[PDB]
């Protein structure tokens, strides 16, 4: 018959298409369930997260999934507009950190150092503790101390300091008698006296010699009258600034003595001489102690004559 | 009572027992047991503290008991003169190393998650001997910094 | 015939293997089907992005995409050499950080503290603003202002202070006349005058007494002379430091009494009698006023003798 | 009979669904085919983290893939607890940074600003330079330098200052000798000094006028006794504040004149005129120079009377 | 003019009306309706400012009206004694909490999307009160820190 | 030896030439070839340093040549009065712009990865000048900050 020839023939064709999708399957079937994907569950809510990694043709529970692991130097970003690519992570010697072109704001972060009690902390809250800091401009300190800072001459430095604490003299005085010479019950003044200042200053003093009276005095006996002198005579460094003569009326040396600074010690030197009434009375003259005082010198504001 | 008898002098500190109780026996232990002579403050910031008890002369770390439980919540503070134990990142890792506060350090006081440092001495005498220490160079940029340049060695440590 | 048993039973194993397929693809297609993956698209450049996450079998739009959700606990980063996972986020009480062992590098950020306005303030281009700070080591201040801060001795203090805003006194001076006694017309210095000088300085003091100059009179009446007698009695705290007598040559009196610090105040009494020329006859007698200075003393650089 | 009909349209409707599965099969494999996916790879441990993207049913060599490209705005990490969504990136005007609600702690970061010598820099040790910076609160300097720094008064100022560098003068000092008017081979002094002391200074001020002394003379001829007078008139402001006459016996003059600040110029005037013996004979009067010391007038702990 | 009558004196303060009109509303309207009467400086900072107006007593937050929007574009800048606007993280969050510039704060100064702190008065008598309420012990760390310990409180607020 | 003389005055820079010779060949080109004369000192910051060298009178960058390698590993340090090497984040960028060190840079310093800024260069005479730029009011927030209100011109740049 007809019909022995052509659809007998399908039963084989059949067969052999059934093998060849036997053999597809197999090739593709064997892979699908090789085949490791990143696995998508749900929230109740409708949302699809990416919840780790797992087998494609499984279940699993949400549990026993190996976790999300990506390659690190593998991650990067790219705008899908221009094509730009950067990479999440850059290697630096075995350490790897984050690209830093993001890493553009932080807001109320925690930041420590390194040592372990740390010398730099940012608190959250903005306490800022630095202990090994190199600061310049517009400090306002509450509290601390200052070590070996050069406060400038435009700072004002309102508040005191002590009498002590400044190097400068700006007033010193000294003072001595002249040497007594006695003789019998009777002493008159003679002698020398020598006042030195040492030249240790920076600046410009006066020797202010108080007042020094000194007088000689007068005898009259059997009508004979008998002068006892008086003579001070001043040396500034062995110059003669003054000389004087006392007979009963008194003379005063007094004298403003300059020391300019560098130029060396200043050296007075009062030398007192007494003469007898006769060649048997005593002398009775007098001369007040020496008195002397440095001052600072000022030439401003006193004007004289 | 304990002598840390220094090249720069001798820092007399008086032990806070009754607040630190295991950290001041951990602490008397290692001065007791000769382990703090021969050993530099090897790392001093002025205006900060200066750090000592764990490097030997030559840089040598030296070997330590198990560390001690953080007591930094006895509510002693980092205030000028005081010991704190020194740590690593661990809460709980404080061994050996101690410092001296030179100054008010308020951010090391703490007791909560974040454990601060845990103060547990006071120097009474040689706070010049501390304040000559402070003010020493320190240049080794790079393993280390703020090692002084001529070592600050402890040549002994007595207890009283 | 043998083909009637040999070709005519492949029909129905035929069958059986079409229906095993059949129910292997029902298996497999609604597995694929309900399949959620990522989403990978393209740039107009053969780039190959992830776009989001969508059905494994559709085409969305790049639109619509459901977004690339990871559930942030489970994202770590590998090293696939040693096998070391690092965990991106860690969790603090119900926040989520970045895992901070990368963040080891930031560049020209703005970092700003917490309150609102903020105490910390860092901006990209360098200008730092702390303002709740506890800073140590090398301050270089071009403004500002200190209000508790300890300077030290070796702080260089380069710069002015006034003549006041210093406690001690460097220099007093101070002054009297004797009381004058008087008769008919005719006045004489007669009385005490006490000079006390408070016990209120760290230092040590000179009173420096500047020179009183005291004198009697001389007069003679037929033949008779008659002295009017002056006397200066100078007390130290009851002691008797001078005690001076005038007939008509002048008596100078001048001192520099030591005033040490902590030894209590120093009293200086100066007493001045007058003593009448005879019974009827007012004594002619003069003392100058006087006049004291109480100075820092400095023993330094000021040799006398 | 019933095998030539009812088997044999197996084979016709076994080709049917043969051929739907080829359709189907040909609408799948397609489909698989052109499937990008992420791909997952294998550490030698068993660790399957995502080594970039690549065809879905390929292999390649774990090389050649073409990298896990992510497109930034669409990555986002969720709560599967709560569903909050929170994006990895925020844009800023075309430049993308992490969300920073992340980004909660640093440790031992290295942070610089922007300019290229930065002024901002944190070392990971903790050394902070700021340079460009804006502090307040518990300085502690050990070096640097103040420029314009207000020192307030509650600031401890140990450390010593020069006797230079204070504003004011502390003490002055000041003198002259009187006009000497001569005749024949003799000479006495007589004419005016004048002492003006600018009002320049802040505070109140003493002028000091050290003992002035000055005297005339007295001579017996044939019984007749000529007084040399010496007159000294001392001028405030024009007022006068001393007259004295000397005849033989001296006078000293000697004042401490207040001079309080605001009040305007002190001028003294010093005059001192010389009587002659007789109608020849010239005067023989003797008058000091006069010396003057303007102090910072103190009125505490030094009281007279 | 408002005065604030403190418990540590008078604080005379000028409105610049002018160059921000809503925020002076806004201030004048809150100080007319006694709002700042018995309310804190609940966060003193010496050094920065001394913020006020938001928190009564007992340390608790009372009820302000709806926000004003920022006007800091005035050209008015952060100088010591004038008052700038608190807010939150907001730029037009500001309701009722004010501060003064207890000393020059360039970085709290701008009109732009960072929309700094908008300034609307100044202390123009009372500067010394402002002085000695910078200085006073502040430590509540935790929830709120820099709270004065004995509050400084605005007894009432008079309007001229 | 190097003339600067600039509208404040003259500055003399003795060039370290045996540590940098490349940086001080490239520096002597630029001053023998009048490429300073006309230019600004474009970003000065008091307490940090000056920087010129790049800009002309109206703000606009000159045309510079290949850039220098860097030579900071010569060992001089950015110490007060020293020239640096201006440069952009490439380490080897450095082309024409120098920087003053007013002050004391240690963080500028190091020959390593890290190549820190070049010292080429010292002021030997004109220190003043440098202080007097130094404190120049700064006001041009935007583009480029801390640039001097009114411009400090180099007039002329004249080489011994």
């Amino acid at each position: 018959g007809k019909e022995l020839l052509e659809k007998v023939e399908l039963t084989e064709d059949n067969a052999s298409r059934l093998e060849e999708f036997s053999k597809e399957w197999k090739d593709a079937s064997d892979k699908w369930n090789a085949m490791w994907a990143v696995k998508i569950e749900q929230t109740k809510d409708g949302k699809h997260y990416v919840a780790g990694i797992g087998l494609s043709m499984e279940d699993t529970e949400e549990g026993k999934l190996s976790q999300f692991l990506v390659a690190a130097n593998r991650i990067a970003f790219i705008d899908p507009a221009n094509g730009n690519e950067t990479p999440m992570f850059v290697a630096q010697g075995n350490q790897i950190f984050m690209n830093d072109v993001f890493l553009k704001r932080l807001t109320a972060p925690t930041i420590t150092s390194g040592g372990n009690p740390p010398a730099f902390s940012l608190t959250p809250d903005g306490k800022l503790t630095a202990k090994n800091a190199d600061i310049s401009g517009s400090v306002n300190a509450n509290s601390g101390t200052l070590s070996n800072v050069t406060i400038a001459e435009n700072c004002t430095i309102n508040g005191t300091l002590r009498a002590e604490k400044i190097v400068g003299d700006i007033v010193k005085a000294a003072s001595a008698a002249f040497p007594r010479q006695r003789e019998s019950s009777v002493d008159w003044p003679s002698g020398t006296r020598t006042v030195t200042v040492t030249d240790d200053h920076p600046f410009d003093r006066q020797i202010v010699v108080l007042p020094l009276t000194f007088r000689g005095s007068k005898r009259t006996v059997s009508g004979r009258t008998t002068y006892s002198m008086c003579y001070l005579k001043v040396l500034m460094n062995g110059a003669v600034i003054y000389d004087g003569a006392a007979n009963e009326a008194v003379q005063v040396f007094s004298r403003i003595v300059d020391m300019p600074a560098g130029r060396g010690n200043v050296i007075l030197t009062f030398t007192l001489t007494s003469t007898r009434h006769s060649a048997d009375i005593p002398p009775y003259t007098f001369a007040s102690d020496v008195q002397v005082m440095v001052i600072k010198k000022q030439a401003l504001g006193i004007s004289v004559v | 009572h304990v002598l840390l008898t220094t090249s720069a002098g001798n820092i007399e500190l008086e032990l806070d027992k009754q607040k630190a109780p295991v950290s001041v026996q951990n602490f008397v232990d290692y001065v007791n047991s000769g382990f703090y002579n021969n050993t530099t403050f090897h790392r001093v910031i002025p205006g900060f503290m200066i750090q000592g008890g764990g490097f030997t002369e030559q840089m040598q770390q030296k070997k330590p008991n198990p560390p001690i439980k953080n007591e930094a919540d006895n509510g002693l503070r980092n205030t000028r003169g005081t010991i704190a134990m020194a740590r690593t990142a661990d809460k709980d890792s404080a061994t050996s190393q101690f410092f001296i506060n030179v100054a008010d350090n308020a951010f090391l006081d703490h007791g909560q998650r974040d454990f601060g440092y845990a103060v547990f001495g006071k120097v009474v005498k040689g706070m010049d001997v501390a304040d000559k220490i402070s003010q020493v160079p320190t240049h080794d940029v790079g393993p280390y910094q703020n090692v002084p340049s001529k070592p600050v060695v402890i040549l002994s440590a007595k207890v009283l």
